[PDB]
């Protein structure tokens, strides 16, 4: 009668209700959150702001993409990162 | 040997010494089921070079109708660990941890009734006493017993 | 809509459906679909058909669902269920599509975002994982996971200190509740602490572990943790009597001797001693007490304790002993210690009958004197004189016959000594004394692995495998991955790549499986509170393939992989020899390293695998990367300097057709670490540095062969070197020497090659590989 765990492995995904909470001050926390929610959506907003104005020349893309064997999202990447320099980029991906 | 809880991380390792030692073999996600349910309760014995030596895979037996009893679902030894006790100080670790978190009352197993050797650890050694005779439980179609250990006096001599 | 008598119907599919009563779940199909008004209709096409995914039929699935897409492609449910079938098989750029199409006609659909999450956590994508679980926080604050998704989502992106906040808030509703759990909120407490210590509020996170302690079941976290955090903060006084606490608990646990040194802060090794000899006497039978000083004590100090340790376990019997020794054998000061005090037990229990003529107790048993045997066969088996050992652990024999213990030592003689094929042969009868004890049994179909017996093995491991189907079946169902591995090293020896290939991506199936086994705990763990080993698997997932095994497998697959481009001849079902004639093995093999370049790092020969591949590729700037990361780690490495000798010598030999771009990059970062040379000084360079390793020597042998074949001659004088002097004069570099000479590494050497063959012969007489023809 040695089960394996066979039936075991069934209670994990079987079905259950979602518990609930004590409604308890919670507004006051729930608002702090859209604070700190806000400030990372403001600091990631200001990120690729910068990266965006930047040139990318596109023959030094299909250069990275085929020297590094990496994609082009992560050539664009370094890229940005590195201001547009090629070599100065394409030794960092070396590392 | 190095006796500690047994981590998500050791788990693989832990695989590696039931394939070495045991016939009841399992899957990894079974592994996952105790280490993510029931963390306290499995332990390893460990070498310096963290090779896993001896395990026990514990489980809280999940029966509503009486008081909460643990089960161990697997315990293995390498044969190059013996005469060290590596099966008593596992049991005992887990056995403890089986009372601190759920209560637990006593503790099952299932053996081979022609491994003596083993079965007189748990007879003399752990104070196991058979509770049931579960005929050809293995796939070899050998009888295994059903033993017992009251945890009632491991609990009262912490309770102190 | 649908009619309320067969629309109700549908509301039954889907609990049905959410309890996998899925044969009912046909039923309340059959009874709407079998009304011809909604014969075809877009939600119950759709979920029907995955009603028949939870079951075998998934050909049948993919087609009423897309069908039933087609019917309503506005719909939620339509879209929602498309992507659950397509997550079933693993095809996640597409069904998170699914269930963002999915959202357009449900503004804020919660179980779709549910959904949604779980495939983002899978993915870790966990920018989009926090916004995901954030709404979930938004629009139901009530819910229990829906606090517990986002303090993950922070903690797994190394916000800490905001993560501890979450739990704080949602925390607080539990003291209030009288329903509540006590295991659940132990592991909530314990999970809050830990996210205070990774965060770096040492201060903070004991007086938080104080307050909630007396509410946590688990002891071993709370003791564990408070002598932690009390040497932290310099209570050296309370962490000394927590850990005092801790050793009564488990004394074999390590961490706790070495936290008590941490606490009382020993002035010198007597001081330090009296930590464990205190453990000696409150706890007798422990072990680990008596070991652990002999790594550190020396001299005088260490051979007192010594003759506890052995005379404890020689009486005893005690197998395991030479284990524990095995590690300390680093110090040959020590070493000759250990010879010479149980040569002194061989004697006197030999013609006196017990350890010392002089000390005064009962004669011993003739046990201890064969546990003496035991530990000499292993003792001068580890100084590479196994000729000695042989005539211990044989005299050890006819004593006793019945020893199985002393038959595996005599394997592992002939293991470390050439000869594999003798070995075998004597797992062979160690197995055969006790037939129920599978241990002896994997270890010999190992051992007869390793001598190119394969289907000898099967046959070993078929005693406890499933009789239904075949042993090699049984081992694959079950993740027998030592098997796997030890296999498929075998078939790549007998230059069956097409075998070896097939485990090596049966491996690699196995880490998928694993990988893959993580996706029913998101939930499940949320909902059981268990969430500080939930993020340990978590973490666990990420660097899952960084396990050995996984390196055995991709080693052996590269390797072949390599040799297979250089010299050519219900998933899938991995066909052998269809794998090896791959068309792009170069492209199969570096499926293999990605994972190793990722996730294993700090070994070096993961990089200089990525050079023999990106090598043959001509990626000039991938060649120049992991020569870089392989320097970084050994910059003598003698496989990373035949690396260097092929980068620096092919880019001055083909330099003209290559991009102005790597020229630039090629030759400043070039010059920074090989500066300016030609191969071959920059070869004679590395032969000065390293002329007294054997390994170095043969790796430029090799390159001076490499740059100038004219000096064959030079190139086999200089591997062939036999001073004891050097270091690494062992079993399998010589080895690799020769194999070089028959590899034509070094060119053809049939004449040179049988010169090394017969004298290697004579340092290692039991080594196959030098065995006349
Ligand atoms: O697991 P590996 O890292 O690949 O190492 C193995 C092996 O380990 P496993 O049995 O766990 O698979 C052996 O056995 P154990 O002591 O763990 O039971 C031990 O090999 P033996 O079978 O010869 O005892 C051996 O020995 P050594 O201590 O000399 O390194 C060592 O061997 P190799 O890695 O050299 O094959």
């Amino acid at each position: 009668k040695h089960d394996s765990g066979a039936a075991d492995l069934e209670r994990v995904t079987d079905y259950a209700e979602e518990k609930e909470i004590q409604s308890s001050n919670l507004e006051t926390a729930m608002s702090v959150i859209g604070d700190r929610r806000s400030r990372e959506q403001k600091a990631k907003q200001e990120r690729e702001k910068e990266l965006a104005k930047v040139t990318i020349k596109k023959e030094d893309l299909e250069l990275i993409m085929t020297e590094m064997e990496i994609s082009r999202a992560a050539a664009e990447r370094s890229l940005r990162e590195h201001m547009g320099n090629v070599v100065e980029a394409l030794i960092a991906l070396t590392n | 040997m190095n006796i500690r809880n047994a981590r998500p991380e050791d788990l693989m390792n832990m695989q590696h010494c039931n394939l070495l030692c045991l016939p009841e073999n399992y899957q990894m996600k079974y592994y996952f089921y105790h280490g993510l349910s029931w963390p306290q309760l499995s332990y390893i014995a460990e070498d310096e070079n963290g090779k896993i030596v001896g395990y026990v895979l514990a489980k809280m037996e999940e029966d509503p109708d009486d008081v909460p009893h643990g089960h161990i679902t697997s315990l293995a030894v390498k044969r190059s660990h013996r005469r060290l006790g590596l099966a008593q100080k596992l049991m005992d670790q887990a056995s403890r941890a089986m009372i601190e978190n759920f209560n637990a009352k006593y503790v099952s197993l299932h053996v081979r009734k022609s491994n003596r050797a083993a079965l007189h650890l748990y007879s003399n050694t752990l104070n196991f006493q058979i509770s049931e005779v579960e005929p050809k439980y293995y796939a070899d179609g050998e009888d295994a017993y059903a033993m017992k250990r009251d945890l009632t006096q491991m609990a009262d001599e912490l309770r102190r | 809509s649908l009619p309320p008598k067969e629309n109700a119907l549908f509301k039954r599919i889907l609990r049905c459906y959410e309890h996998k009563q899925y044969r009912n779940g046909l039923k309340f199909c059959k009874q709407i679909l079998s009304n011809p008004k909604f014969a075809e209709h877009g939600e119950t096409l759709a979920m029907k058909g995955l009603t028949l995914n939870c079951l075998g039929k998934k050909e049948e699935a993919y087609e009423l669902v897309r069908r039933g897409l087609r019917n309503d492609l506005k719909s939620h449910v339509c879209w929602h269920v498309y992507g659950l079938l397509q997550r079933s098989d693993k095809k996640y750029d597409e069904a998170i599509k699914c269930y963002r199409n999915a959202l357009k006609w449900d503004k804020d659909n919660l179980q779709i975002l549910r959904d949604l999450s779980l495939l983002q956590i899978q993915m870790r994508d966990l920018e989009g994982y926090r916004e995901t679980r954030y709404q979930l926080l938004q629009l139901r604050p009530a819910q229990r996971a829906s606090w517990i998704g986002y303090a993950i989502a922070y903690h797994l992106l190394e916000d800490y200190e905001m993560a501890a906040k979450i739990l704080e808030e949602f925390r607080k509703t539990q003291q209030t509740s009288p329903d509540k759990v006590d295991y659940e909120y132990s592991e909530l407490l314990l999970y809050q602490n830990q996210v205070l210590r990774e965060a770096g509020l040492y201060r903070e996170a004991l007086e938080h572990l104080c307050t909630y302690e007396k509410q946590i079941c688990d002891k071993l976290a709370v003791e564990e943790t408070k002598g932690e955090l009390l040497l932290q903060l310099c209570r050296l006084e309370d962490a000394a009597d927590v850990y005092r606490g801790l050793q009564e608990r488990n004394p074999e646990n390590w961490a706790y001797y070495k936290g008590l040194e941490k606490a009382l802060k020993p002035a010198n090794m007597l001081e330090r001693l009296k930590i464990y000899e205190e453990a000696w006497t409150k706890y007798p039978r422990g072990l680990v007490p008596r070991r652990l000083p002999l790594n550190f004590l020396s001299g005088e100090k260490f051979k007192e304790c010594l003759d506890k340790f052995l005379r404890m376990n020689f009486s005893k019997g005690c197998p395991p002993v030479f284990n524990t020794l095995r590690s300390l054998y680093k110090d040959k000061e020590k070493v000759a210690i250990i010879e010479e005090l149980v040569v002194g037990y061989e004697t006197s229990l030999k013609s006196c009958r017990l350890f010392n003529p002089n000390d005064d107790g009962k004669e011993e048993p003739p046990t201890t004197l064969l546990w003496v045997q035991y530990y000499l066969a292993q003792h001068y088996d580890k100084i590479g004189q196994p000729s000695i050992a042989l005539e211990y652990i044989n005299t050890a024999i006819e004593s006793t016959p019945t020893l199985i213990e002393l038959f595996l030592v005599k394997a592992k003689i002939y293991k470390h000594a050439g000869n594999i094929k003798e070995a075998a042969r004597w797992m062979d009868e160690a197995q055969a004394l006790d037939t129920a004890d599978r241990f002896i049994n994997s270890k010999c179909a190992k051992y007869m692995l390793k001598a190119n017996l394969i289907k000898e093995a099967e046959e070993m491991c078929s005693k406890f495998t499933r009789e239904g189907t075949s042993a090699v079946e049984n081992l694959n169902e079950m993740q027998c991955m030592w098997f796997q591995t030890e296999c498929a090293q075998a078939y790549k020896a007998m230059n069956k790549f097409g075998e070896a290939l097939k485990k090596c991506h049966e491996i690699e199936r196995h880490f998928i499986e694993i990988t893959d086994d993580q996706f029913d705990f998101h939930t499940y763990c949320m909902r059981k509170i268990t969430l500080r080993s939930y993020v340990d698997l978590l973490k666990l997932e990420d660097v899952l393939r960084q396990h050995p095994f996984y390196f055995k497998a991709a080693r052996i697959a590269i390797e072949i992989y390599l040799k297979l481009h250089d010299n050519p001849l219900p998933k899938e079902e991995l066909i052998p020899e269809k794998l090896a004639k791959v068309e792009t093995p170069l492209e199969e093999a570096i499926k293999f390293l990605t994972p190793l370049k990722n996730l294993v790092k700090n070994k070096i020969e993961t990089h200089l695998f990525a050079f023999e591949i990106y090598f043959r590729k001509e990626k000039f700037l991938l060649m120049l990367q992991s020569v870089k990361r392989a320097f970084a780690i050994d910059s003598s490495h003698p496989w990373l300097h035949e690396c260097m000798i092929r980068l620096f010598n092919t880019a001055v030999c083909e330099s003209k057709d290559l991009s102005d771009t790597v020229r630039t990059v090629l030759k400043q970062e070039m010059n920074r670490l090989f500066g300016a040379t030609n191969p071959k000084n920059f070869n004679e360079t590395f032969l000065k540095r390293n002329s007294d390793s054997l390994p170095h020597r043969l790796s430029a042998a090799k390159m001076v062969y490499y740059l100038d074949p004219s000096s064959q001659k030079r190139a086999i004088e200089l591997a062939t070197t036999l001073d004891e002097s050097l270091t690494n004069r062992n079993l399998q570099t010589c080895m690799e020497v020769l194999e070089a000479l028959y590899d034509g590494s070094l060119g053809d050497c049939k004449e040179a090659a049988e010169i090394y063959r017969a004298n290697c012969h004579k340092l290692f007489p039991y080594a196959l590989a030098f065995m006349p023809p």
